[PDB]
């Protein structure tokens, strides 16, 4: 019932948030399936940051691959996660996201 | 086939690995080892349906097709069969798609638990390249 509140913009969320938990929302800017690693990563400014939520199985909660599935580009979401300081591809940002929540408020 | 370590190191060097999307040749040897124990039969079923294939373990979802996974993709543009033989030639092309789409090596989960932020050049130490 009812998505949580952002707590923070997509570009606040850099390495000192290490094991913070955070609330994103914004558009989905990419998906990837790669079978038991999924990545999507979610923006809230145009020409802005692309934070990646990782979903891994044995690590997300089952539920949220359901979610997953139901995705496509540009719907707009709310994910509260836990932030974890690690290296990306082709970022200097070294930020992903390990959701407990995804919310989809409406489906683009 | 079961590859040995370094006879894999120069078959990826071959095939055009080595920093490729900026990731060294030992990142794809650890990765092999800890997808496929470097067996290029390995095949394994995940719960939601889906196969991971060969050296590389590459999902039937999205990337390769084998014909009994629903909403299948195949983006490789390849049956996950092509990807079981003694000759690595296929889960290259098929990696070096999946390791394009955006997220580089972390699309492998072995790679981000057994490889990223370790000695990944100690999977090629002792090969003559």
């Amino acid at each position: 019932a009812v998505y949580p509140k952002k707590t923070h913009w997509t570009a606040e969320i850099t390495p000192n948030l290490h094991g913070s938990e955070v609330v994103v929302a914004g558009w989905v800017a990419h998906l990837g399936d790669y079978g038991r690693v999924k990545i999507v990563k979610v923006s809230d400014r145009e020409g802005g940051a692309a934070v990646p939520v990782y979903l891994e199985r044995g690590k997300t909660p089952d539920h949220l691959f359901k979610v997953f599935a139901e995705l496509s580009r540009e719907d707009v979401v709310v994910i509260k996660g836990i932030v974890e300081a690690s290296e990306q591809y082709g970022s200097a940002t070294g930020v992903e996201i390990f959701p407990s929540e995804i919310w989809i408020l409406n489906k683009a | 086939k079961v590859f040995g370590r370094c006879e894999l190191a120069a078959a990826m060097k071959r095939h055009g690995l080595d920093n490729y999307r900026g990731y060294s040749l030992g990142n794809w040897v650890c990765a092999a080892k800890f997808e496929s124990n470097f067996n290029t039969q390995a095949t394994n079923r995940n719960t939601d349906g889906s196969t991971d294939y060969g050296i590389l373990q590459i999902n039937s979802r999205w990337w390769c097709n084998d014909g009994r996974t629903p909403g299948s993709r195949n983006l490789c543009n390849i049956p996950c069969s092509a990807l079981l033989s003694s000759d690595i030639t296929a889960s290259v092309n098929c990696a070096k798609k999946i390791v394009s789409d955006g997220n580089g090596m972390n699309a492998w989960v072995a790679w981000r638990n057994r490889c990223k932020g370790t000695d990944v050049q100690a999977w090629i130490r002792g090969c003559r390249l």
